[PDB]
């Protein structure tokens, strides 16, 4: 499985995930590649905010599927 | 039929009381807690008193207890449905907290409003381009809501 | 060109510039703005006005707060965007007790540090289950598991863990617990006494098996970033760290900069600030851990309140670091690239001016996508 993630500055990555990594792990593989501690991320999906503790299969992310990176909140 | 932990909690909160702050149990849930705490001085709630409701939920242990204000209050982190940003920063809930670290929290942000980590967006508006003002607007609706309603 | 120099030159662009020291055009950050934010936009009435308001809202110019970004693009303008890859294949050394290893990597050179620090987050809860209702693909993870013959751990990737208890013991603590609201509930809990019951001493034994089990089990998370800038110093006691940061929903890179926190953290002293970084990894003691955690990355001004009531920091931290080289005349040519894009494409008498129009130009497509995506509806 593919998943896409993108940020504001339009620089997008591919992740290499399982339709049951929970958010966690997928901010984790961010971390793997861009060095980001988890704790720095959120991840948005159609709007709605991914929270930890959830599944890939929850928020029903397919294949070519595309996150948003949000590096700043509050 | 209730854990060992909320009842000396409960129970630490009756004899030791936190100065400015009153909780004890309903008298049919022993889950649910009212609330109320003093306007802290050198604040624009001084002399007010703010009822609020606690509930802890059935994962209460593991979770972060549920608070909201009921006295209706001017201030840039509480909404209009009287909801408290119970924030941990780069960490999660864990059961090292307490209900007295929340009651001692609200009374902090009574005394440091954080208008730019908002939950109000026009009070929080108002508190960074108008202070004085929006000062002044807290110290009204303390005289409104939150005097005799105890 | 003196390193000294490439600390005065990032810190003055940061501050005056902000997010446009990353060199994205403006157009950039209002198209994909415009992309995560048509949903928020009110269908009915005066579309102009519903759009403006939206962009109005917008902070997509002001810089970012997370720190992993905050030490990438410190990295990628030091070193440059090769030097930086280079950099991100290198290994992190743990901090030392005493942070021998981390004074020991510093000759007087132009060093960057890049600091990734973990806290420990080992479980929380356990659950009694029967092995026929233990399901590892489904349940929660990073949770303990007791079962009739085996104690277990479910990682964070939902890998089973043995515990490296007999059945018999498991039995033993299996049987104990009784009472149903302590079926799935918490390990280490101030409350229970085990003098009280029988149950109460299981609990705790338990407790004492996962707390000694995990002490050799890798259960960090990375929790905070920076880098540290380590300029050559003509001699040895004039030597100076100046560190970076950013924070979560909190600060800057740009605000770390006009708070001045850096030369702030510089006055401590190299062996001074280390031997803070060293504290607080050793440290036990929520209090100690808090007030270190405080002085060193909270926002200029919140030292004393940063890590206090709610945000205490009760898990045990871990500081991890690595060293490398700058060249002066590549940081500074790096930089001096990113003030002649914003000169061309943002120009201006000062920086106020330069910013506005970058902030302005970013609305601008943000929104004339917007008026595209909601015309058609």
């Amino acid at each position: 499985m593919q998943i896409f993630v993108k940020t504001l500055t339009g620089k997008t990555i591919t992740l290499e995930v399982e339709p049951s990594d929970t958010i966690e792990n997928v901010k984790a593989k961010i971390q793997d590649k861009e060095g980001i501690p988890p704790d720095q991320q959120r991840l948005i999906f159609a709007g709605k905010q991914l929270e930890d503790g959830r599944t890939l299969s929850d928020y029903n992310i397919q294949k070519e599927s595309t996150l948003h990176l949000v590096l700043r909140l509050r | 039929g209730l854990p060992r932990r909320i009842i000396k909690e409960t129970q630490r909160l009756l004899a030791e009381p936190v100065p400015g702050i009153k909780a004890e149990p309903d008298e049919s849930n022993a889950r649910y807690f009212h609330v109320v705490i003093a306007g802290p001085q050198d604040s624009p709630f001084e002399g007010g008193t703010f009822k609020l409701e606690l509930f802890l939920p059935e994962e209460y242990p593991m979770a972060a207890p549920k608070v909201r204000f009921m006295t209706k209050i001017y201030h840039p982190n509480v909404d209009k449905l009287g909801r408290i940003c119970l924030d941990i920063l780069k960490d999660k809930w864990s059961p090292a907290l307490q209900i007295r670290t929340v009651l001692l929290s609200i009374q902090a942000l009574l005394s440091a409003p954080n208008p730019d980590d908002p939950l109000a967006n026009d009070v929080a508006e108002q508190w960074k381009t108008n202070e004085a003002q929006a000062i002044e607007t807290a110290r009204a609706w303390t005289r409104l809501y939150a005097m005799n309603n105890i | 060109k003196t390193g000294l120099h490439v600390h005065e030159k990032i810190k003055h662009m940061v501050k005056n510039y902000g997010t446009m020291i990353t060199g994205i055009p403006a157009e950039i950050l209002g198209q994909n703005e415009a992309e995560i934010s048509v949903g928020y936009v009110k269908k009915m009435g005066n579309m102009k006005e519903n759009i403006a308001e939206v962009v109005r809202k917008s902070e997509m110019t002001q810089p970012t707060n997370s720190c992993g970004k905050a030490s990438n693009e410190v990295c990628d303008l030091l070193l440059g965007t090769e030097g930086a890859s280079e950099f991100e294949k290198s290994s992190y050394q743990v901090l030392s007790g005493d942070g021998s290893n981390l004074k020991g990597s510093l000759p007087n050179k132009n060093l960057l540090v890049r600091v990734e620090m973990d806290r420990f987050n080992a479980p929380q809860k356990y659950q009694k289950i029967k092995r026929e209702e233990f399901n590892p693909e489904t349940a929660e993870k990073n949770k303990i598991y007791l079962l009739e013959d085996q104690l277990v751990y479910l990682d964070i990737f939902g890998k089973v863990i043995d515990l490296g208890q007999t059945s018999d013991t498991c039995h033993r603590l299996f049987n104990a617990i009784t009472t149903p609201f302590y079926q799935n509930y918490i390990l280490y809990d101030e409350y229970i006494d085990p003098e009280e019951s029988a149950e109460e001493a299981a609990m705790f034994e338990m407790g004492e098996i996962v707390k000694a089990k995990m002490k050799n089990i890798d259960c960090w998370t990375a929790t905070h970033s920076f880098t540290i800038f380590v300029p050559e110093s003509d001699s040895e006691d004039t030597r100076t760290l100046y560190p970076y940061q950013a924070y979560w929903t909190s600060h800057t890179l740009q605000q770390w900069f006009s708070g001045d926190k850096d030369e702030k953290l510089s006055r401590l002293g190299i062996d001074g600030y280390i031997e803070k970084l060293a504290l607080l990894g050793t440290t036990t003691d929520s209090k100690i851990r808090s007030s270190i955690y405080g002085e060193l990355f909270s926002p200029p001004g919140k030292e004393h309140v940063f890590c206090t009531g709610m945000n205490e920091k009760f898990s045990p931290l871990r500081v991890k670091f690595k060293v490398t080289e700058v060249n002066p005349e590549i940081a500074l040519q790096n930089l001096e690239e990113v003030q002649e894009f914003i000169d061309t494409n943002y120009p201006g008498e000062n920086a106020k001016d330069q910013c506005e129009l970058y902030k302005i130009k970013a609305q601008e497509a943000m929104t004339k996508q917007l008026e595209m995506r909601l015309l058609i509806e």
